[PDB]
Parts: C-alpha cells; sequence; structure tokens
C-alpha cells in the first residue's frame, strides 16, 4: 500500500525539482553575461540612429533600406577601392 | 530629425549573449540536421531511466528464480546462466510502452559438432529477434510471456 | 551602476514568422514527452 | 605595420558586413569559390567577433547569426540554389515589420 | 508548475514614468476640424 | 566581391606564428559615408553645423513654450512680409530661418529621450526582484503541501 | 573520381518455433 | 507605441505638412469658398497649437533624471543579489529528500526481490 504515496511523493518532487532547476540554469546563463548599462544605451542608439533592426514606419516595397548594407553600400566602400 | 526606436531587447540578447536568437527558427532545422546528445546529458538520461524500470517490473508478477536483474546504464541485462542472456530499454514512463529488445543472445557453445564456427548464423538470431518484440505487444504480461 | 546582471527580455518568442502574425508557440515542456525525445535520440 | 593592421580591421569588417547579404552568398556559391578547403578554414577563424568589447564595433548583428548557421559545414552545400535563396532572404525581412506590427497588433 | 514562464508580457507594457503617453487618443475625437488634399 | 588573400593565405599552419586579431582602436573611423567619430556624445549635438542661441540653464520646457510663439509670429510675420516686400531677399532667409527653427525643435525634444530610455532599464531590474519572490514562495508552498503529507503519512503508518 | 551446415537443424527448430509461436500485429 | 515623445514629434509634423499645403492651396484657388476655408484652417492650427501647450506640462523635471536613476539602479543591484540567493538557500533540501526517498524505494525493491 506505501508505493502509491511514494509514487505521488516522488512525481510531485520531481517535477518541482526541475522546475527551480530549469529556472537556476536560466539564471546562471545570465550570470556568465555581465556587462555595463552605459555602454548599452550607446550601442543602442548607434544601432537606433540608422533603421537597422528596427522597421520604418513609411517603408514601402521597393525600398533601398535592408538589414544588409546592400549593393550600394558594399561597392561605395573601401572594398571598392582596395581590390585594386 | 525624428528616431523611431531603441530596441532594448535586441540590444540586450546580442549584448550579453553573443548570438541573434530572436529569428524564426524553421531555417535551421529543415537546412540543418538536430545536433547530437552533449556527453553531460548522456548521464542525466541514464539515471532516470533505471528508476522507471524498476517500478514497471514490481508491481508486476516477475520471476527471480531463474532470472538476473540488472539496472546498469538504463540497460536489463535479464539474462539465464543455462541458456541466454537480452538487455533492453524502455522510452516511456508511466504510460505503458511495449518492452523494446536491444539486443537477444544464445550461451550455448560447442566448437566439436559445429567446426570452429558459432552455433547460430547472425541472420537467424536476427529474425529470432523481432519474433520476441512480436509477442511483447500485446503486453499481457512484461516478464511471463 | 558598474558590472550590471540582467538577462535578455525573454516574454515573447516566436518558432517561425507567419503572414499578417500568427506565431506559433509550440513549447512541450512536459516532463514525460522531454525524456522519451531525448532518450530517443540515443 | 599599423597602416596594414588599420586596413586589414577595416577590410574584414566590411567583409563580415557583407556576409549578412543573403544574394552575396548565393553569388559567391554559384560563382565557385567555397569548394575548397581554405575558405572553411578562414570562416573558422572568423568567430573572433563574438566579445563584446569586438562587437561592439560591428553594426548589423544578423550576420554572426548567418556565420554560425553557415559554420555547420551543411548549409554551405545548399543556398546554391535560387528558390531557396529567396525563402532565407524573405524569412529575415518578414520579421523585420513584423516587429513594427507588434505595435500595430496591440 | 511550480515556476513556468508567464505570459505577463501585455500586463508589463502599461507601466514605468511620465513619458508612457497617457493614451488621451480616444478623448481625442468629435472634433472633425481641418481638411487637406 | 573580391576576397582578401594576402592577409588570409598564412592561415594553414600551426604554432604559436598565426597572426593575433587586432587591438581594439581608440580613433575616429572612416568606415562609411557616415563620419563615426570616436566617443561622440550619446545625445546630438548641435555645436557643429548649427548656430547657439540656447540659455545657460538648457531646460527644454522653458525654450519650448519660448519657441512655439516665436515659430508661429513668424509664419504669421512670413505671412504679411510677402505683401510688404515681395522683391526682398529677406522672405528666404526667412524659410531658411523656419528651417533653422524646425531644426531646433527636433534637436531639443530628441534631450529627453535619453533620460527615458534610462527610466526603460530600471524595471527590468525592477520587475525580476518582483518575479523572482514569488516563484520563491511558491515553491515553498508547494514544499509545505508535501512535507504535511508526508507527516500525515507517518502518522497513519505505525497505529 | 559463411554456413557451417548446421542451418539443416537451427531452420527446423525456428520453424517450430514460428509453428508454434505466430507473430501478434 | 504609446511614446509620448512619438506623439509630440506627429503634431509639430503635420501642422508643417498641413499648414505649407494651406497657404499655397489659398493662393491656388480663389467668394463663399475663400471665407468657410480660412475658418477651417484657422480652426484646426488653432487646435494643433493648444495639444502642443498641452503636452509639455506631462514631461518630467529636471529632478530624478538619468544620473539619479542610475544611482537608484545601483542600490538595487546589490538588493536583487540577496534575493537570488534565497532560492539557491530553497534547493537542495528536495534533492536531499529526494535522494533519500530514492535510497528507500531501492532498498525496498531489493528487499522485495531477495525475499523472493
Amino acid at each position: 500500500q506505501l508505493q502509491k504515496q511514494l509514487k505521488e511523493a516522488e512525481q510531485i518532487l520531481a517535477t518541482a525539482v526541475y522546475q527551480a532547476k530549469e529556472k537556476l540554469k536560466s539564471i546562471e546563463k545570465a550570470r556568465k553575461g555581465a556587462i555595463s548599462s552605459e555602454e548599452i544605451i550607446k550601442y543602442a542608439h548607434r544601432i537606433s540612429a540608422s533603421n537597422a533592426v528596427c522597421a520604418p514606419l513609411t517603408w514601402v516595397p521597393g525600398d533601398p533600406r535592408r538589414p544588409y548594407p546592400t549593393d550600394l553600400e558594399m561597392r561605395s566602400g573601401l572594398l571598392g577601392q582596395m581590390n585594386n | 530629425a525624428r528616431l523611431p526606436s531603441f530596441a532594448i531587447p535586441y540590444a540586450i540578447d546580442v549584448l550579453t549573449t553573443g548570438s541573434y536568437p530572436r529569428l524564426p527558427t524553421c531555417i535551421r532545422d529543415k537546412i540543418i540536421p538536430p545536433d547530437p546528445i552533449t556527453k553531460i546529458e548522456k548521464q542525466a538520461t541514464l539515471h532516470q531511466l533505471n528508476q522507471i524500470l524498476r517500478h514497471r517490473l514490481v508491481t508486476t508478477d516477475l520471476p527471480p528464480q531463474l532470472a538476473n536483474l540488472t539496472v546498469a546504464n538504463g540497460r536489463v541485462k535479464f539474462r539465464v546462466e543455462g541458456e541466454f542472456e537480452a538487455t533492453l530499454t524502455v522510452m516511456g514512463d508511466d504510460p505503458d510502452v511495449p518492452w523494446r529488445l536491444l539486443k537477444l543472445e544464445i550461451l550455448v557453445e560447442d566448437k566439436e559438432t559445429g567446426d570452429g564456427r558459432a552455433l547460430v548464423h547472425s541472420m537467424q538470431i536476427s529474425f529470432i529477434h523481432q519474433l520476441v518484440q512480436s509477442r511483447l505487444f500485446a503486453d499481457e504480461k512484461p516478464l511471463q510471456d | 551602476a558598474v558590472r550590471i546582471s540582467i538577462e535578455s527580455a525573454c516574454e515573447k518568442q516566436v518558432h517561425e514568422v507567419g503572414l499578417d502574425g500568427t506565431e506559433t508557440y509550440l513549447p512541450p515542456l512536459s516532463m514525460s514527452q522531454n525524456l522519451a525525445r531525448l532518450a530517443q535520440r540515443i | 605595420d599599423d597602416a596594414g593592421n588599420r586596413l586589414r580591421f577595416q577590410l574584414e569588417l566590411e567583409f563580415v558586413q557583407c556576409l549578412a547579404n543573403p544574394n552575396y552568398l548565393n553569388f559567391l556559391a554559384q560563382r565557385g569559390y567555397f569548394k575548397d578547403k581554405a575558405f572553411v578554414n578562414y570562416l573558422k577563424y572568423l568567430l573572433y567577433w563574438k566579445d563584446p568589447e569586438y562587437a561592439k564595433y560591428l553594426k548589423y548583428p544578423q550576420c554572426l547569426h548567418m556565420l554560425e548557421l553557415l559554420q555547420y559545414e551543411h548549409f554551405r552545400k545548399e543556398l546554391v540554389n535560387a528558390q531557396c535563396a529567396k525563402f532565407i532572404d524573405e524569412q529575415q525581412i518578414l520579421h523585420w515589420q513584423h516587429y513594427s506590427r507588434k505595435r500595430m497588433r496591440l | 508548475g511550480c515556476s513556468m514562464f508567464a505570459p505577463l508580457k501585455t500586463l508589463p507594457s502599461q507601466y514605468l514614468p511620465p513619458i508612457k503617453l497617457p493614451e488621451e487618443c480616444i478623448y481625442r475625437q468629435s472634433w472633425t476640424v481641418g481638411k487637406l488634399e | 566581391m573580391q576576397y582578401i588573400k594576402e592577409y588570409t593565405d598564412e592561415n594553414i599552419q600551426e604554432g604559436l606564428a598565426p597572426k593575433p586579431p587586432p587591438p581594439i582602436k581608440d580613433s575616429y573611423m572612416m568606415f562609411g559615408n557616415q563620419f563615426q567619430c570616436d566617443d561622440l556624445i550619446i545625445r546630438p549635438l548641435e555645436s557643429q553645423g548649427i548656430e547657439r542661441l540656447h540659455p545657460m540653464q538648457f531646460d527644454h520646457k522653458k525654450e519650448l513654450r519660448k519657441l512655439n510663439m516665436s515659430i508661429l509670429i513668424n509664419f504669421l510675420d512670413l505671412l504679411d512680409i510677402l505683401i510688404r516686400s515681395p522683391g526682398s531677399i529677406k522672405r528666404e532667409e526667412k524659410l531658411e530661418d523656419l528651417k533653422l527653427l524646425f531644426v531646433h525643435v527636433h534637436h531639443l525634444i530628441n534631450e529627453y529621450r535619453p533620460h527615458q530610455a534610462r527610466e526603460t532599464l530600471r524595471v527590468m531590474m525592477e520587475v525580476q526582484k518582483r518575479q523572482r519572490l514569488e516563484t520563491a514562495e511558491r515553491f515553498q508552498k508547494h514544499l509545505e503541501r508535501v512535507i504535511e503529507m508526508i507527516q500525515n503519512c507517518l502518522a497513519s503508518l505505525p497505529d | 573520381f559463411s554456413s557451417i551446415f548446421q542451418r539443416q537443424r537451427v531452420d527446423a527448430l525456428l520453424l517450430d518455433l514460428r509453428q508454434k509461436f505466430p507473430p501478434k500485429f | 507605441m504609446a511614446d509620448r515623445l512619438t506623439q509630440l514629434q506627429d503634431a509639430v509634423n503635420s501642422l508643417a505638412d498641413q499648414f505649407c499645403n494651406a497657404i499655397g492651396v489659398l493662393q491656388q484657388c480663389g467668394a463663399n469658398p475663400t471665407e468657410e476655408y480660412a475658418q477651417l484652417f484657422a480652426a484646426l492650427i488653432a487646435r494643433t497649437a493648444k495639444d502642443i501647450d498641452v503636452l509639455i506640462d506631462s514631461l518630467p523635471s529636471e529632478e530624478s533624471t538619468a544620473a539619479l536613476q542610475a544611482a537608484s539602479l545601483y542600490k538595487l543591484e546589490e538588493e536583487n543579489h540577496e534575493a537570488a540567493t534565497c532560492l539557491e538557500d530553497v534547493v537542495y533540501r528536495g534533492d536531499m529528500l529526494l535522494e533519500k526517498i530514492q535510497s528507500a524505494l531501492a532498498d525496498i525493491a531489493q528487499s522485495q526481490l531477495k525475499t523472493r
């Protein structure tokens, strides 16, 4: 008669322990990455000032803006003049 | 003059974590095969399997008279010294799962009434293993059938 | 504020992108299913 | 070689920026450079950008994910064809205004 | 469960300081002034 | 299209002879059309290319209330300075003046965003603490249910 | 760019096994 | 996007675009039409001006700026660390109970199989 009790107890505790573990693993993965918040806003403004990772509100198909630098920029860069 | 956004989640999961995870992941799985389990992960799965197998055995009629039970490496290792040995694995937990056979073998040997070469040819041992897996399907009894 | 530890926001997660929105959320988060799939790979 | 180091740093930065373009990878795959064994070694070397101090000077973060996709040595075998080349192109852009549609939906 | 990632992402949206604009657009109706081609 | 060759050919060889990556630069960067000068202030700078008429206090609110009347009065002064003098040159400086005013409002308004950006950061730190406490208490409650259960079992066993 | 000629018996046992233990699928 | 800055900027742009075309439009098309338009345009411009005045009061003052917010975050950072320790103290009690009960059930199963 004890196996049902022992079973339900171990199932309950096994689910509970894992949730903390899945939580503790996420927290530790956060803790391997520690940086300065002063430079985070600077990076966000740098990638922000030009519309890099945000879609333009005035965007129409045929817009030259893409997440990649695109043909005009790659041909107008230093690669187009240092190939000689 | 106007500035549309800062997108702090993107900055925080690119800066702190050196990747760009916020992307539709269909491009990865369809194009590239899923990565194999890490060494550390393998140890964890084995520990869980031993506990589950023990339960399946006990709440059911089982024979310890001529059998041997092995809980090592999540493998059954159920063998009889006289004639044969078998090693198993059960993927399922509480839900009933048909017994799965990893390997079936015969322990009887005589060189001389053969000739230098073992009693059964591996084709037949492949044949016998599938037949067992067939009776088990019904799964009325875990170890008596 | 020096050496701040901050996990990235994970409130919104999408598997694949869909036309007119309608993102697909399929989080198994079930232990029995999770063990089986891991076991199956072995 | 301060000038040499500055120019090589610059040109490799525009190179890793240009790896973001899917059509550029299509052109590189079709013209016949990635068949050798040296370019996979250089793409192995190119993973040095993951440090935050080095990644601060990066400006398009999607190149890191594209390079991680390419490093598996199996994705390079694909992407030669055009209809899957448009699939990888449409997937990135469709997510781009999906972020802007987040404001629209709510 | 014990602690699962909650969908509490819209509840969180209606938070923070004075900069978050009071969403007074709804009140801004029933005026109908100005018409340019 | 052209890959670099003479800085990459020396990669397939062992030892410490492979070249190190370049250290982090602390100078101005010439990449691209944009000047992208190093250590630029996060706030936009109107010091270069724009004349400054701003006060020592540098308070946006005081200026915004004053600027609004000035652009509006100019709009009204530009309306009738056309009739008072059609052939005068000063009309296009007034438009430019108007353009300068337009450059200013947007420049001054953008001052608020960095402060606004900082505020967004605090809630993330703040919300997790509000979330972490709940998880710990919930876990404690779950554990308690189990313990009272095993005490009931230990009470019912030996009797 | 081999068989040691004993399958003339083991086969019979298998037949006696199959004839006595039909697959259950 | 529910942002104060976006709303203020949008109002200014409409006024610029709305009034440049309107003055030109008045010059463009010449009894009844000219008078009504004068009122219709004045009305909108007046409405926009009122809206701009309303917007300025809402924004935060000079006090409690970004530096102060960073300072606030500091004290907060220490508090977060402590909170984390709480869960690491809570855990491992379930782990020790779980290893104890697994040992107990293994012993019971072993006794059941050995009594045979």
